[PDB]
């Protein structure tokens, strides 16, 4: 450590300060609340009916594992855009005040 | 739920109220989270902690080293154990024998401990302040020099050091 | 709440003519006390610890910025070894560890409260314990070890809260008991001998006849003192015990501002963690996950830019007060040597 | 001759290693795509070359800024020596000190200066006592009724007889009216003597 | 009378040309669009 941080071979005579003592981590936990549901994919994007622009609908949802992957064989979007979050992390979260 | 990170977890004493989920120090850091199964507070302590300084006698001389523990008590988080555990009031020390002697300081450790490669072996000892004298005091002695010494001494100091220029542009 | 004019002093008029002079006919003997910062705290800086912690991602992402962490611990590792260089330039004057014998006949002058005191479990003076008691450090000790601050104790003691952000303080080299060894040899050097173990061997002389020596190099005859020597040895007591008293009972603010000013440097270095600087969250953890790697890294390069210079403005200050410190160092080491080992 | 100046190769060695390190600071990339201007400015059109090069930029002028910062404190270090080494010219060179161990350890005596590379060697010529001797001491002499005391001595005692001497240098002499002066009578001095 | 105190002539135009040094410094882009923040606010809206 000492010669690296040195960039050097040799090393003098002396006392030298090195790095902080680390530990590594042993296991990886994950704790996410009991959801038992999935959300309502199918009365949101499989409507029969949507609202004029002018007088929008919106709708609460909670309580629902969002597994968007049944998406796939039923639905084709043609614009998908997020804003503060990455599309590739969207499986990780827990998503507050939907 | 979501929020990720690395450390120690431990049952706390802090009580949120119910619209409450983590908890912040002074750093904004997260330092205490509420389990969302068990709904019991937990404290999140980092996993790295203490300082730790290498005493070599030059690699030029030898690759024996000792390493000092700035922030252990042994009487653990090492690296190793080895013999010759000896702890200081600087921390403990690994890897170099404990002696009972006293000399001037070679490598300073700290607290009053130096250490220094002797006899090959690395040793550590507490050093000395100098030699002990006594003046021979009463209230009608007087001592007085009926020869002396001329004595030359060095004494050096500097004056200057280099002037340097540099161009922003082509730096 | 009053507003007024300073006064500058009470006036005062020197009655002089063309042959008049003015001539003392008794004196007073007086003992006052100086006060001089000789060392400040050693600290020592982790980058990686301060700047990303834990975090893999921002420690690779820093690999770009290490000569500048090299640079920032030389500084800093410069200033711990000039403490120790300044309280052996002031303190370690003699390499003769001198003692006062047990003849305590110094013609009536009384040295009882600035003589060790083998009482104690270290051997401090008197007054060296009523100095010891005015000025409070934050560190008893420098081992506080990791299962002794886990739990809520971290971020509610200060000094753990330093820690766990790579701010280590180190202890100093030389002991309280061994600077007190010093100044104890100093003293017993200084009455028994006068000044001449500051010049060669130590050459004893009866302290009542040192300090007619001393008379003489003021200006004044030796019968003034052998024939007042009751009056003088009573004046010194009277004037020591009148330190003491005021010392026991109430400052060492020059002292104090030296703790004061490194414990709210580290501290502020602390606190300074909760900054954005221009990020979207001043934690690595919130960035790292809702954000993936090529794009969090422009957040992580914000934070790390914020800290480096954080880091930096920290040893520039600390660099320019330990060269005030220095200075006030290389004073009290001139004092030292031409006040106690000498008659100035 | 044998074997240092260490205190004097200190500050050459400290520049160099100060430029040095500004040298080698050219190979960051300050949060960039890289470190080079021509690995950006080829590869990449202007308007967005712009982001990466004020990258480098703000970097480069940081490194900058603080080697001007650690040579102006140690400039004034700099300064501090050269006072001290200008006062103990005209005081130790120039003249003969009164201070202790400013010029030397013992009784200053005289001083020579030699130059050395970016700093000056005193050589300090001091003056130490030797092979002391003990004696027995008094402060006073009473002869008739009067206490004499010794004007630039001290009275000692081979054992049986009296001497008045200089207090740095052994030379006994007889007390006589020239060596000593007179002050009160033998009934106010502590440890006055019958001579 | 006749003709100087520079040592104390010095003190006095260093301290002056730093402070006129930071208020032409406020001329600086830093790397922005414009060295003025009405420039900014307006023809740019806040994110
Ligand atoms: C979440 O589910 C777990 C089980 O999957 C529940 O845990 C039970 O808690 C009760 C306490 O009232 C225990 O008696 C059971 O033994 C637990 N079950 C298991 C399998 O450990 C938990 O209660 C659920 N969450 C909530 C809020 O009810
Ligand atoms: C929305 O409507 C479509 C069409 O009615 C449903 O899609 C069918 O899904 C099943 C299961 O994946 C397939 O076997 C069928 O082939 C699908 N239909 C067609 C016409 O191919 C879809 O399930 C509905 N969404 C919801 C939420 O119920
Ligand atoms: C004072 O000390 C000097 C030594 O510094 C003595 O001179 C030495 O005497 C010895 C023995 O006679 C010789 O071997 C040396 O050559 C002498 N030294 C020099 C430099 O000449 C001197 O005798 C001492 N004087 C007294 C009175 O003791
Ligand atoms: C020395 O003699 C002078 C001359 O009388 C004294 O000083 C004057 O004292 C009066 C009253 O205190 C003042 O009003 C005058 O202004 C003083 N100065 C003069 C007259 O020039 C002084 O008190 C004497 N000093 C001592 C020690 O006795
Ligand atoms: C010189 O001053 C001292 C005081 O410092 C005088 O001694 C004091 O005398 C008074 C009255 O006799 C006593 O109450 C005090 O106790 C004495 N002080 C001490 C410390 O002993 C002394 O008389 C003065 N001398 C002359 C010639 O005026
Ligand atoms: C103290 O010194 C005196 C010198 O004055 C010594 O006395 C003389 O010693 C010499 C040689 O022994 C004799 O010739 C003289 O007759 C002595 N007397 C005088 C008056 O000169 C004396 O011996 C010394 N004492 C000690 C203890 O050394
Ligand atoms: C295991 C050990 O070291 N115990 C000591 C104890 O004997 C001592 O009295 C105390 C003083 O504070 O420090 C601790
Ligand atoms: C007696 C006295 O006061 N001082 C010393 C004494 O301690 C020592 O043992 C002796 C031998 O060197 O010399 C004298
Ligand atoms: C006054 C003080 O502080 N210490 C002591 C005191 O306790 C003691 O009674 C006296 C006589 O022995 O000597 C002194
Ligand atoms: C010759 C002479 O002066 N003798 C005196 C003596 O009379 C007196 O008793 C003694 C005490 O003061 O001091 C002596
Ligand atoms: C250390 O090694 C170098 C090269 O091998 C050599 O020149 C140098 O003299 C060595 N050190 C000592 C103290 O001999
Ligand atoms: C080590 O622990 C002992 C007792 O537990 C304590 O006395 C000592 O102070 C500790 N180490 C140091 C040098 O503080
Ligand atoms: C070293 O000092 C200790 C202190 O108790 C003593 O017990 C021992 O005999 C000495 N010699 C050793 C252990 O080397
Ligand atoms: C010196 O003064 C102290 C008071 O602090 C007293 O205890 C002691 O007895 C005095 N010494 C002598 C020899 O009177
Ligand atoms: C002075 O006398 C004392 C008392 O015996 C002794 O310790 C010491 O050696 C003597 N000093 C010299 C220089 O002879
Ligand atoms: C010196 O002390 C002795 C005690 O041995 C005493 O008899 C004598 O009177 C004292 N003399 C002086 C001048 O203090
Ligand atoms: C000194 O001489 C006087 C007068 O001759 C005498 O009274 C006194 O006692 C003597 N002192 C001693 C100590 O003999």
């Amino acid at each position: 450590e000492t010669k690296c941080t040195l960039k050097s071979f040799t090393v003098e005579k002396g006392i030298y300060q090195t790095s902080n003592f680390r530990v590594q981590p042993t296991e990886s936990i994950v704790r996410f609340p009991n959801i038992t549901n999935l959300c309502p994919f199918g009365e949101v994007f499989n409507a029969t009916r949507f609202a004029s622009v002018y007088a929008w609908n919106r709708k609460r949802i909670s309580n629902c594992v969002a597994d968007y992957s049944v998406l796939y064989n039923s639905a084709s979007f043609s614009t998908f855009k997020c804003y503060g979050v990455s599309p590739t992390k969207l499986n990780d979260l827990c998503f507050t005040n939907v | 739920n979501g929020l990720t990170g690395t450390g120690v977890l431990t049952e706390s004493n802090k009580k949120f109220l119910p619209f409450q989920q983590f908890g912040r120090d002074i750093a904004d850091t997260t330092d205490a989270v509420r389990d969302p199964q068990t709904l019991e507070i937990l404290d999140i302590t980092p996993c790295s902690f203490g300082g730790v300084s290498v005493i070599t006698p030059g690699t030029n001389t030898s690759n024996q080293v000792a390493v000092l523990y700035q922030d252990v008590n042994c009487t653990w988080r090492v690296y190793s154990t080895g013999s010759n555990v000896f702890q200081t009031r600087a921390g403990c020390l690994i890897g170099a024998e404990h002696v009972n002697n006293s000399y001037e300081c070679d490598i300073p450790i700290g607290a009053g401990i130096c250490a220094s490669y002797q006899t090959q072996s690395i040793i550590a000892y507490t050093m000395s302040l100098g030699a002990e004298n006594s003046v021979a005091y009463s209230n009608n002695s007087i001592a007085i020099p009926t020869n002396f010494t001329i004595s030359v001494t060095t004494e050096i100091l500097p004056v200057s050091m280099t002037k340097t220029s540099v161009d922003c542009t082509m730096y | 709440i009053i507003a007024y004019t300073m006064s500058l002093g009470a006036e005062n008029s020197v009655a002089y003519s063309n042959n008049s002079i003015a001539i003392p006919t008794n004196f007073t003997i007086s003992v006052t006390t100086e006060i001089l910062p000789v060392s400040m705290t050693k600290t020592s800086v982790d980058c990686t610890m301060y700047i990303c912690g834990d975090s893999t991602e921002c420690s690779n992402l820093l690999l770009q910025y290490g000569s500048f962490c090299t640079q920032l611990n030389r500084a800093l590792t410069g200033i711990a070894v000039e403490q120790d260089k300044n309280t052996q330039e002031v303190f370690a004057q003699v390499k003769q560890i001198y003692k006062t014998p047990p003849i305590k006949d110094f013609g009536g002058f009384n040295f009882s409260q600035i003589l060790p005191d083998p009482s104690k479990p270290s051997k401090r003076s008197f007054i060296e314990d009523l100095l010891f008691n005015k000025v409070t450090l934050a560190d008893a000790g420098f081992i506080k070890q990791y299962g002794d601050c886990l739990g809520d104790i971290a971020a509610r003691d200060l000094i753990c809260a330093q820690k766990f952000n790579g701010l280590t303080v180190l202890p100093p080299l030389l002991t309280d008991e061994m600077i007190a060894q010093y100044t104890s040899a100093l003293l017993a050097g200084t009455i028994t001998s006068g000044w001449t173990f500051g010049a060669g061997a130590a050459l004893q002389i009866p302290f009542a006849m040192q300090m007619a020596y001393r008379f003489n190099g003021i200006g004044v005859t030796q019968n003034v003192l052998y024939e007042n020597q009751k009056l003088i040895a009573n004046q010194f007591n009277s004037a020591i015990g009148k330190i003491q008293d005021s010392l026991s009972s109430t400052a060492l603010g020059k002292l104090q501002d030296v703790v004061n000013q490194n414990a709210q440097a580290l501290n502020t270095l602390v606190k300074q963690l909760s900054s954005n600087f221009g990020a979207i969250s001043s934690v690595l953890n919130d960035i790292l996950s809702r954000l993936d790697p090529p794009e969090a890294e422009v957040q992580i390069d914000r934070l790390i830019t914020g800290r480096l210079q954080s880091l930096q403005t920290y040893v520039t200050q600390q660099l320019i007060r330990a060269a005030e410190i220095r200075a006030s160092a290389n004073l009290a080491a001139t004092k030292m040597s031409e006040c106690v080992l000498g008659q100035s | 001759s044998s074997t240092a100046l260490g205190k004097l190769q200190d500050v050459v060695n400290q520049n160099a290693q100060a430029l040095n390190t500004l040298v080698k600071q050219l190979s960051s990339n300050f949060g960039a795509i890289s470190s080079v201007l021509n690995d950006i400015l080829s590869r990449l059109d202007p308007p967005e070359a712009e982001v990466q090069i004020d990258r480098l930029i703000t970097g480069r002028l940081q490194s900058l800024q603080t080697y001007v910062t650690q040579q102006l404190i140690r400039a004034a270090e700099i300064r501090a020596s050269a006072n001290l080494a200008a006062t103990k010219m005209s005081e130790c060179v120039l003249g003969q000190s009164k201070r202790v161990d400013f010029c030397g350890k013992g009784y200053h005596l005289m001083s020579f200066p030699q130059s050395a590379p970016h700093g000056v060697v005193f050589l300090h010529v001091t003056y130490v006592p030797a092979q002391e001797k003990n004696f027995t001491t008094a402060p006073a002499i009473c002869h008739d009724g009067k206490a004499h005391f010794p004007r630039e001595g001290v009275f000692v005692s081979n054992g049986t007889h009296w001497f008045v001497t200089q207090r740095n240098f052994y030379e006994p002499q007889i007390i006589t009216t020239d060596n000593t002066f007179v002050s009160g009578n033998c009934d106010v001095v502590i440890g006055i003597v019958n001579n």
